[PDB]
Formats: C-alpha cells, sequence, structure tokens
C-alpha cells in the first residue's frame, strides 16, 4: 500500500536523515554553559 | 522457570473466566458507581438500563455517542460474553471500545459519563482487558474523584508502576508523580501513540493539550543535567511537536509552540533542525492566537543558536515562506511593543535577508533597525552585506539612507568594515 | 501589644495551659495555639500542619505589623496578598512531596 | 584589526540568557485548571526568560 | 603588588608601572625600570585589593584605571593619565569584608597585550569576600550604586584568588581556607559547572591560579607544592 | 527610609558590622527580628542592629518600641545584605541582637560600639 | 527580694552553660581553646553557614 514514488512534514523527515541531534561544539566558538571539557595533563 | 511462575501466567490470561462463585464476586463487585456489597447485588439488566439513559444525555450532547447504541449500547450486548469470543471478533470489539474511551475523555466532569462507561466495566471488563486505554483517556483527571476510583478497581500495566503506591489511598496521586511516569522512555512512546490517535481523530481538547504539556515540559527539566538522556528525547518529543503542528487545531498548534521553545533553551540543536521547525511551524499557520505564539517561538529559537551562520540570512524558501505568513507590517508592530522578546538574531538573519532577496524592503531595513538595537557584530554583518549591495547594486536614496545611518549611529565601525571591504 | 509579640508566640497564643505545663514537666510543647482553626492550616494534612502553622505565624507577624505601625498603610491588604501567596506556594510544595517510595 | 578581534566581538555580543533548572516548571501544574493554551504558553516564556 | 603599562601621553611614549599597597588606604606606583616614584593614590579605610583596567581613546592611546576597592566596599577609580586623580566612586551592594577584586574580558595581568592595537576594555568586574560571596558587575553596562548581575555563593570561605580566562568566558574563584574550594562560572550565565570539579579531583588547599593566555590551560597551585595542570579542550 | 533613624555612618557601619562577625563566630549573635525581639523580652541584649532597605520597614519597626522600653541602645545599618554576610548566613538579615556576657573574649569591643550608638541616639 | 535576686542570677548562670554545650553538638568546626587559668572555651571557625 505504501510507496515513496512549504510542506508540512518538514520537520519529520530531517530527523529521520539525522541521528545525532546536538550541534558539532567544534564548529561554535561560544563554550556549553553546565558542561566543561577539561582533561588533566 | 518454576511451575509457579508458569502458572502465575496462566491465572492472568483467564483473569475474567468466572470459573465459580468467588471469581465472579470478584470480578463483578468491581464498579464505578456502587460499592462492593451492594455491586455484587445487581444484574446486567438493571446496569444495562441505567446506561442507556446515561448514553441518551451524552448523545444529546454530543451526537456522536449515538453510534455506539447501536453497537455496545445494544440491548444483545446484554447476552454478549467476550471468553466465548473468537480472536477476530475480540480485536473487533477493542476497536469499538478504543474509540469510546477517545470521545468520553473529555466528558468525563459530567456525570452520566461515569454511568455509561460502568456499562462496559461491568460488561465488558475494560478494567481489565483495555486498562491501558482507560488509564491514559483518564491521565489528566489524576485529582479528580473518579481517577481514584478507577485506580481502586484496576490492576496497574508495568508501565504504570509508580501508581501502584495511590492504589486504594486517601491522597490523590500528586502532581510531583506523573513527571515520573513521563520521564521513563517506554510510557513516552505509549503516550504518543495514543496522543496520535487523538489527533488522526480530531478528539483532542485544551484539558488534555496542557497536561500533556505540563508533563512534557517538565520532563526536559529532570533531565536537564543530564544530557545524554536529553538526546534520546529528541526523536520521541520532536517528533510529537511536528503532528501537533500539522494539526488544524490551534490548540495544538501551541502546545507545539510551548514544546519547541522549551527543548531550544534546555538542548542546543543544529541550525538545520531549527530551521526545519520554521517549516513546520508556518505551514500550517492559520489561526491568529497560532500567529502571535508563533513569532514568538521563532524569534527564542534563533535566540539559542549558538554556532556560525548564527545570524546568517534565512534560506530562499524560508524567507518567502515568512514574509507571506507575517508581512513587513506585522513584524514592525513586533518591534514596536516595548515588551518584545529579545529577537535581535532572528531580525540579523532577517535583515540580511531582505538585502539579498527583496531589494524594494530596504527602506524596511532602515526603520526596522531604528526599533531595535543589535549587537556589535550583528550590525558589522549587516554593514559588510550593504556594502556588497553598493558595489552591485545601483545606488540609491534609500540605500544610502541605511549607510548615513550607520554614519549617524558608530561612525567609526563603519571604516572598519570598509577598510576591511574595499 | 500583638504587634510587639515574637511569631513564636503568635503561634502557641492560645494554648498557655499546655505550653506551661509541658515546659515545666519537660515534655514537648503544643505547635497550633489558636491558629490552628485559619482555613491554611486546615488545607494541610499529618505533621504539614504543625510545619504550615510555623510558617504562617511567621507571616502574620509580619503582616501585622504592617497594620500595627504603618502611619500611611492603605486600606487593601496587598502585603496580606503577597503573604498569602507564600504560604500557598510553601503548602503545595510541602503537600506535594510523598514520603512513600515510588 | 584582526581576526581574532573578529571573533572576540562575537563573544561580547553575546548575552546571558536563563538556563532551565529542575525545579522552573513544577508550578505549572498548580495553576493548568480552567486556562487557555495561550495563556499557559506566556506562562512558560516568563520563566523562561 | 601588579604591574602594568602606563602611556605616557604628552609624549605617546609607552612604559610599565609597578603597583604597590601602602599602609593606610595608600597604593604607591612606581616606574618599572628606573624605579622612580611617579604617583600615589590614596583611600579612606583599609586598601585590600586592586586591578588595573584599561580604556582604549583612539590608534595608539590608551588609557590606564586603577580600581581599588576598601573592606567596606567602597570602590575608586583612579586616571593614572592625570596624576592619580579619581573619576568614579561606587560601593559593592551588599559587599562586607571584600577580600579580593578582579576585571576580566580584556586586557590584564594575565591576559596582557602584545601591542597597543591589542589593547581591550573588561566588560566583567568580580568582588570577592570573607564570607564567600562574589557579586559580579558587567562593566559595560555609571552610578554611585550598581546592581550586580549575579550573587555567588558556592564558596563558603574566604575568597583567596579571583580570576577570568583570557576572553572572559570563565570565572574561578577559589579559596585557600579549605580543600577542594575551586569552582568554574561560566559567563554571562553565571551558572556554576557542575561536571567539574568532583570529590576525586585533586586540588588540595588551592592558593595559587594562574590561566594560558592562549590554549586554554589550567594551572592551580595547592599548599603541598603540587601545580596540577588541566586543558578546557573547547580552546 | 525617613523612619529608619538613627541610621549610622559608613565610618560607624564598619565598626558595627566588624563586632557581628567577632560576635557570630563566638556564638554571641541572635539573627532574625524575632530572635531580637525575644532577647529583648528576656533583658540579655546588650544592643540591636537593624537594616534600613527592610522592605516593608513596619516589620522592624516594633523593636526600638520593645529597645526604649528597655534602655537598650539600637542602631540602624543601610543594607541587610551587608548584615546577613556580616552575621554569616546565606540570607538577608534585617536585624540581629549580640547577647550578653561578661565573660566574652570580645567584651571590650562591644562596649565600645555600644557607646558610639549611645551617643549617635 | 535579695534572695529572689541571688536565685535569678544562679539560675542565668546554669541556662548560659547548658546554652554553650549545645552550641557544641550543632554543626560546624570548632577549636578548644584553654587559657592560662584554664578556663575553656570554644572558637569557631570562619565558614558562612549553607
Amino acid at each position: 500500500d505504501e510507496s515513496d514514488s512549504g510542506d508540512i512534514n518538514a520537520l519529520t523527515k530531517i530527523l529521520s536523515t539525522t541521528y545525532n541531534y546536538k550541534d558539532t561544539l567544534s564548529n561554535s566558538k561560544l563554550l556549553p554553559p553546565k558542561k566543561l571539557d577539561i582533561v588533566r595533563l | 522457570s518454576s511451575l509457579s511462575d508458569q502458572l502465575a501466567q496462566v491465572a492472568s490470561n483467564n483473569a475474567t473466566v468466572a470459573l465459580d462463585r468467588k471469581r465472579r464476586q470478584k470480578l463483578h463487585s468491581a464498579s464505578l458507581i456502587y460499592n462492593s456489597k451492594t455491586a455484587a447485588t445487581q444484574d446486567y439488566d438493571f446496569i444495562f438500563e441505567n446506561a442507556s439513559k446515561a448514553l441518551e444525555e451524552l448523545s444529546q450532547i454530543e451526537p456522536k455517542f449515538a453510534i455506539f447504541s447501536r453497537t455496545l449500547f445494544s440491548e444483545s450486548s446484554i447476552s454478549l460474553d467476550r471468553n466465548v469470543q473468537t480472536k477476530e471478533e475480540i480485536k473487533d470489539l477493542d476497536n469499538a471500545i478504543n474509540a469510546y474511551l477517545l470521545l468520553a475523555s473529555s466528558k468525563w466532569y459530567l456525570a452520566p459519563t461515569l454511568h455509561a462507561t460502568e456499562w462496559l466495566v461491568r460488561r465488558f471488563q475494560i478494567h481489565v482487558k483495555n486498562t491501558e486505554m482507560l488509564l491514559l483517556s483518564t491521565l489528566n483527571y489524576y485529582q479528580t474523584p473518579v481517577f481514584k476510583r478507577i485506580l481502586s478497581i484496576i490492576k496497574l500495566p508495568p508501565l504504570f508502576n509508580c501508581l501502584s503506591n495511590f492504589v486504594r489511598s486517601e491522597k490523590p496521586p500528586t502532581a510531583l508523580t506523573m513527571i515520573k511516569l513521563f520521564n521513563d522512555m517506554d510510557f513516552l512512546k505509549l503516550y504518543t501513540s495514543y496522543l496520535d490517535q487523538c489527533i488522526k481523530h480530531n478528539a483532542t481538547y485544551t484539558n488534555q493539550l496542557l497536561f500533556t504539556t505540563c508533563c512534557f515540559i517538565n520532563v526536559v527539566a529532570f533531565n536537564s543535567n543530564n544530557d545524554e538522556k536529553l538526546n534520546q528525547l529528541v526523536p520521541i518529543l520532536l517528533e510529537i511537536s511536528a503532528k501537533l503542528l500539522a494539526s488544524k487545531s490551534k490548540d495544538c498548534q501551541i502546545a507545539a509552540h510551548t514544546i519547541l521553545v522549551v527543548f531550544a533553551t534546555a538542548l542546543p540543536l543544529k541550525k538545520t533542525i531549527i530551521l526545519a521547525a520554521m517549516e513546520t511551524i508556518l505551514s500550517n499557520l492559520d489561526a491568529k492566537e497560532a500567529k502571535h505564539s508563533a513569532l514568538l517561538t521563532i524569534c527564542k529559537l534563533f535566540q539559542t543558536l549558538k554556532g556560525q551562520g548564527n545570524v546568517d540570512q534565512l534560506p530562499s524558501k524560508i524567507f518567502k515562506l515568512f514574509d507571506s505568513k507575517f508581512d513587513t507590517v506585522s513584524i514592525l508592530t513586533f518591534l514596536d511593543k516595548e515588551d518584545k522578546p529579545v529577537c535581535d538574531k532572528f531580525i540579523t538573519s532577517y535583515t540580511r535577508s531582505i538585502a539579498r532577496y527583496d531589494r524594494s524592503k530596504l527602506n524596511i531595513i532602515l526603520s526596522l533597525l531604528k526599533k531595535i538595537r543589535l549587537e556589535r557584530y550583528e550590525v558589522r554583518l549587516i554593514i559588510t552585506d550593504l556594502i556588497y549591495l553598493s558595489e552591485i547594486l545601483e545606488d540609491k536614496s534609500q540605500l544610502v539612507e541605511l549607510f548615513e545611518y550607520f554614519i549617524s549611529i558608530n561612525e567609526d565601525l563603519v571604516l572598519k568594515c570598509l577598510k576591511s571591504l574595499g | 501589644s500583638l504587634a510587639k509579640s515574637p511569631a513564636s508566640t503568635i503561634q502557641i497564643l492560645g494554648a498557655e495551659k499546655a505550653l506551661f505545663r509541658a515546659l515545666k514537666t519537660k515534655h514537648d510543647t503544643p505547635k497550633y495555639g489558636l491558629l490552628y482553626h485559619a482555613s491554611l492550616v486546615g488545607q494541610a494534612t499529618g505533621k504539614n500542619k504543625g510545619k504550615i502553622a510555623r510558617v504562617l505565624a511567621a507571616k502574620a507577624a509580619v503582616s501585622l505589623r504592617y497594620d500595627a505601625l504603618a502611619e500611611d498603610r492603605d486600606d487593601s491588604g496587598d502585603i496580606g496578598l503577597e503573604s498569602r501567596a507564600k504560604v500557598e506556594n510553601r503548602l503545595s510544595q510541602l503537600e506535594g512531596r510523598d514520603l512513600r517510595t515510588t | 584589526e584582526d581576526e581574532e578581534d573578529i571573533a572576540l566581538e562575537f563573544i561580547n555580543g553575546e548575552k546571558k540568557d536563563k538556563l532551565v533548572n529542575m525545579n522552573s516548571f513544577t508550578s505549572m501544574f498548580d495553576n493548568i485548571q480552567n486556562v487557555q493554551m495561550d495563556t499557559f504558553f506566556d506562562r512558560v516564556m516568563k520563566v523562561l526568560t | 603588588f601588579k604591574v602594568a603599562h602606563l602611556q605616557n601621553s604628552q609624549t605617546n611614549s609607552v612604559h610599565g608601572i609597578v603597583l604597590l599597597q601602602g599602609n593606610n588606604g595608600w597604593i604607591n606606583i612606581l616606574h618599572s625600570t628606573s624605579g622612580l616614584w611617579l604617583m600615589g593614590c590614596k583611600i579612606e579605610g583599609v586598601i585590600t585589593d586592586f586591578c588595573i583596567d584599561y580604556q582604549p581613546i583612539s590608534r595608539g592611546k590608551f588609557r590606564t584605571i586603577l580600581i581599588a576597592v576598601n573592606a567596606y566596599g567602597e570602590v575608586w577609580e583612579f586616571d593614572l593619565n592625570k596624576n592619580g586623580h579619581v573619576i568614579r566612586r561606587w560601593k559593592d551592594q551588599g559587599g562586607v569584608g571584600i577580600t579580593k577584586i578582579q576585571v576580566g574580558g580584556g586586557t590584564t595581568t594575565t591576559c596582557p597585550a602584545l601591542q597597543i592595537s591589542k589593547i581591550k576594555q573588561n566588560r566583567w568586574l568580580a568582588v570577592g569576600s570573607e564570607s564567600g560571596f562574589v557579586n559580579l558587575y558587567d562593566r559595560n553596562n555609571t552610578s554611585s550604586t550598581p546592581t550586580p548581575v549575579a550573587a555567588l555563593d558556592q564558596l563558603t570561605t574566604t575568597i583567596s584568588n579571583l580570576q577570568f580566562s583570557p576572553d572572559g568566558q570563565i570565572l574561578c574563584m577559589a579559596s585557600r581556607a579549605v580543600k577542594d574550594a575551586l569552582r568554574l562560572v561560566h559567563l554571562p550565565s553565571c551558572s556554576v559547572f557542575s561536571n567539574w570539579p568532583t570529590s576525586g579531583t585533586p586540588l588540595g588547599k588551592v592558593t595559587s591560579v594562574a590561566f594560558s593566555p592562549s590554549g586554554g590551560l589550567l594551572a592551580v597551585g595547592n599548599e603541598q607544592g603540587k601545580v596540577r595542570l588541566w586543558k578546557l579542550n573547547h580552546y | 527610609n525617613p523612619k529608619a533613624f538613627p541610621l549610622a555612618d559608613a565610618a560607624l557601619t564598619q565598626q558595627i558590622l566588624d563586632v557581628v562577625q567577632q560576635a557570630a563566630n563566638l556564638r554571641q549573635l541572635k539573627k532574625g527580628a524575632n530572635e531580637a525581639t525575644k532577647t529583648l523580652n528576656r533583658g540579655i541584649s546588650e544592643f540591636i542592629i537593624m537594616a534600613a532597605d527592610c522592605e516593608p520597614i513596619e516589620i522592624l519597626l516594633h523593636l526600638p518600641l520593645l529597645c526604649e522600653d528597655k534602655n537598650v541602645p539600637y542602631v540602624f545599618v543601610p543594607s541587610r545584605v551587608a548584615l546577613g554576610r556580616a552575621c554569616g548566613v546565606s540570607r538577608p538579615v534585617i536585624a540581629a541582637s549580640i547577647t550578653t556576657n561578661d565573660a566574652s573574649a570580645i567584651k571590650t569591643q562591644i562596649y565600645a560600639v555600644k557607646d558610639k550608638i549611645e551617643t549617635l541616639l | 527580694v535579695k534572695q529572689h535576686l541571688q536565685r535569678e542570677t544562679q539560675l542565668k548562670q546554669v541556662q548560659q552553660r547548658m546554652d554553650a554545650q549545645r552550641e557544641l553538638l550543632k554543626k560546624g568546626s570548632k577549636k578548644k581553646i584553654v587559657d592560662s587559668s584554664g578556663k575553656i572555651s570554644f572558637k569557631w571557625k570562619k565558614q558562612r553557614k549553607r
């Protein structure tokens, strides 16, 4: 019964495509509010 | 597995068989209107008579209840037994019951609904078989006495384990414990499926949305520290928001606005997800109240964006969609009100969109900039694009009117853009 | 005279018989006094009644002293209304908690 | 002018936002009766700002 | 003492100055190289701490401001380019037993400049206290009584260190009274980080703190004589 | 804040808040208007410190009435936040009392500030 | 009336010693200091109460 062959269902489609929903912090210049990425040397 | 464990599974399957008299007394005693001693004495004809009158009263309130009079509240349903039914018939009965619980969901405050549902509880033992649907439809009535009666006569499914303490308790379940039910990921999938059915059937009502929203919003707060668990929530609740936005009902759309806004503050998302959110928010934007809440939602999401491209121009399709639903005059009114929320990033993206795509509104850019103070870098970005416009586009009275405005306010920063660009 | 009394006295104002007996015989003291019949104390249940009496008596002294010693008091009850809201919020979170493990 | 100066200006341009904590939306359950959706949504915004 | 940069306006030359703490509210300013006594600044009460803030004027021009705080909480701001004359006075709202004061987000001792064009004005000001409170002020936004943006109270002991990251995005407040009394505060949110430091983090009696000019390294000294090094992966 | 009378100056407030801090370490301090009201009734209060910006000011205005009845010096300090931090607590304190003790290690400093409040009255 | 006064002071001294003991039961860090006369007192560390 089913085949694939402004649209309301845009939000649903992007969720299927993307697996990680948190924006990569490497590109952003502002550090996260509550999580610190800190390593001991 | 020990023999007792296997026999335990057998007992659950044959819960409502009514093999002997003691089993009949337990099963027939369960009631929503009567105490156990009086309930056992009653007869199906006595129960059915009262329910038929109740359905008529509900039918007057809403014509849709009249349909079940042919199917569930028929005189022939008195002699109908579920244990003797074949599997196809039982599945087919359950669909009718589930539909009834949807319609009755919003009328539980009315007394007749309690009498009409007594027939299904007594005749079809919905509290034993259709236990999940009954609990879900009456979840927002948790402070009401009716929910207390339901908990007394019902066996809680595994996903409703937190309510076991409040089964047969003087105090009603606290609002804090409802966060715990919705905190579980499995329960959210179940509630999502139920809420989806209401949207398909346009059976949603304001009290349902309000209680659903608070539980969803609070679930974010409880998981705010745990970023990993927030990530697992994104597939579920944003998928819910998409369904709510698709619904033509404005109240459903406003709930979606509430849900999306909390997520953006709680967890930063890709700009692609944010842009897709606008596409869904604006696609089905017709109600005026939804239009007002949507604009506040759109402004807030861009505020959360904190990566390069934070204030870049909207895509071509996105900008055209926004202008149609929010003409330039409306946003000027939005900025005009003194209590406008912080929207500098959106206006910066919107301002750059106008220059790229629509030159005729270049005069509007001058009005927009006066109304709102944009941040230092945001002004620099706008100056940078307008400089390119002068090189490419023909010089205009409005175009120079924008430069001289920047000359009047922070002249020096205008030179720095010019020095870096030509 | 009531304005100059500390909040603790206002809590146990009407139960002097039990208070001074208990104080002299080294036993536990009353915790409601005359305030027991306030509507807010009635809404509470269990041990919360004692807590709300302490909270309400403290706010009662605040609202009472404003009535007694204010030169230019407006006959509106604004201090009382905002004081009432705080106690209701205290009651709500106090009553929201459940001792039984869920 | 240097690229770092552009980046630093971006940091200063950013402004504080009220983060969401566990005890922020618990009071919504209290007053969720006989209220329109729009009024409820404004309260969510009011706590978030 | 602290070392800053003073620009001699009438010749446009720049040189270093050494700032010292006097007995009675006195701040003595010396020439870094020649050692000459240039000017002195006085405040009422007992001087407890001071810090330096730079305000650029034009191309190649900047002015040095000496910010001094009294134990009561009254703050003086001296213009060292004009013989150390006071230019502003204000009080730390709710301040008592002030112990330290620091500026961040621009050039300072921890993030010094390499040329005149890199001089930047600090947008943050934090004032410590013996009770452990830290009132944070947004310098960019003047009055005799300014309201603080936040009042951090996670530490319960005297604030002995106040230091910002070079970009002014992290404030590290530490106390030498008790062990593990180090916290990192995000700006402009002013929300203390939760994941670090933990119970297992070795810090001891924190007595010195330093941020690298670049690379996002954090060095923390302690009473045991151990300097422990951490890297902030964001930088 | 005309009702707040007498109000200590900046120089005197530092001396008062210093004593309040020393008394807190020695546990010779009662924090809060209600406790300050009690100490006056028991007659164990050297003097009373009050905060001027307490809003509404009337919640602490009963203490002057008791103090003048009992011959106890009292003084106002401008900030309740500063008083609370001086007391050694995490909350704003509008009023406080120094409990009497002739064997205390800070006896001299309490009486030194006590005289200045007496003169200031 | 004099006997009333003597009883009052004795009760006052008794109450003070009990109160001092109660402060030791409460939470905090304290050091016992003993003078040459032998009088014992407790000095609390300068830590703000959470």
